[PDB]
């Protein structure tokens, strides 16, 4: 999967 | 602009009554707006302008995604995929334009407090980032070089001034490796970033509070869920 | 208009693409594009056509029902919750107007066969029932009779050309339902057409392949939740 | 809650 960048 | 005419206040009103609504078009116009008005932005305001934008061009990314994808099986018929995947980039091109304008007419040169200066450079760290993530002319390796640019200069700043556990400085980190994994192809250096980052900030959990805790072990999380893909 | 230039069938092939990227407000753009290139739509481009403008003005109406109910709320302050609420049902009337127009310029008059004028006149009452949910002036119980007039004509097309099974005249009865509850305040018409139309369906499913059998199940079970919700 | 009309 894509990576996590910052999200809420 | 278009916002002129509407008090600072009553733009910051409707831009939290447009997320309420998830009308995040509007409440990236209404942000705009009050940036425009010239004053700077507050913690919750910045958030604000935040949350808009990262929405806006979040749909836009993954529009894109899947029309680049269509186009690549369509090149392993006619025109129609690539001018509706250039339409859908110029427009996220355009929103990133827009938001790295705010940050250069003049919210960067205003922003004198650590807290503001990092949010900062990381917004535009990141929205360079998103010009990257679909160039590829002759200035594909400056826009590269800019998001880097202002992801260092914000990573300097919150290594002096702030402690390791502060949101914005692991929100900051967590961009900058993913910035490292995705689009300077640099994986040892996005793993070594998110591993030292949380390890820090393990450390120094301990100082805080019940909702300080809370606050900064989430984006730990995310510092986690990377580590377990990339190893 | 602003599609004037494009192929009929580039409008439709990226109404496609935007549907996969769920970009709805383009989808609609093209479709609207495509109409008005004057020709006849077939069951597929009538389908593209509901699909986007229901999902365009589903955001709008879902988001004018957060805004009404923060407007009830605050007058249980300034102007700015009225304003946007104004704003955004404004919108949302800008949309169905455009869309009924469509309808009237010319979709239904060139309209022959039962599946698309049943298709045409649903759309119109669906739409007019769209303003109705907004409406509070002079002309309010003009919306509601032009929303109850379009599906009447819908309803006598559909049972005397269908069988109780086909997709849209179900979907029509399940509207008209709704109609008849929310917006006629008649709730024992919606609930007498909701049982009688699921009832004539089920004696009618003998007829049906499997694939018909699981397209008009999926419907009726819909008119199923309503009347489980009404009684 | 509110009724469903059709969707897909
Ligand atoms: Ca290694
Ligand atoms: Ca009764
Ligand atoms: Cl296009
Ligand atoms: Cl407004
Ligand atoms: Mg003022
Ligand atoms: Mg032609």
């Amino acid at each position: 999967r894509r990576p996590s960048s910052w999200r809420q | 602009g278009a916002m002129g005419s509407m008090e600072r206040a009553s733009l910051i009103q409707k831009a939290k009554l447009a997320e309420q609504a998830e009308r995040y078009e509007d409440m990236a116009a209404f942000m705009k707006g009050a940036v425009e008005k010239g004053e700077e932005l507050s913690c919750e305001e910045r958030n604000l302008l935040s949350v808009a934008y990262k929405n806006v061009v979040g749909g836009q990314r993954a529009a894109w995604r899947v029309l680049s994808s269509i186009e690549q099986k369509s090149n392993e018929k006619g025109p129609e995929v690539r001018e509706y995947r250039e339409k859908v980039e110029t427009e996220l091109q355009g929103v990133c334009d827009t938001v790295l304008g705010l940050l250069d007419s003049h919210l960067i040169k205003e922003a004198g407090d650590a807290e503001s200066r990092v949010f900062y450079l990381k917004m535009k760290g990141d929205y360079y980032r998103y010009l990257a993530e679909v160039a590829t002319g002759d200035d594909k390796k400056r826009i590269i070089d800019s998001a880097r640019s202002a992801y260092q200069e914000a990573m300097d700043i919150s290594k002096k001034e702030m402690p390791p556990t502060n949101p914005i400085r692991l929100g900051l980190a967590l961009n900058f490796s993913v910035f490292h994994y995705e689009i300077a192809n640099s994986p040892e250096e996005a793993i070594s970033l998110a591993k030292t980052t949380f390890d820090e900030a393990m450390a120094d959990l301990h100082t805080l509070s019940e909702d300080s805790y809370k606050d900064s072990t989430l984006i730990m999380q995310l510092l986690r869920d990377n580590l377990t893909l990339w190893t």
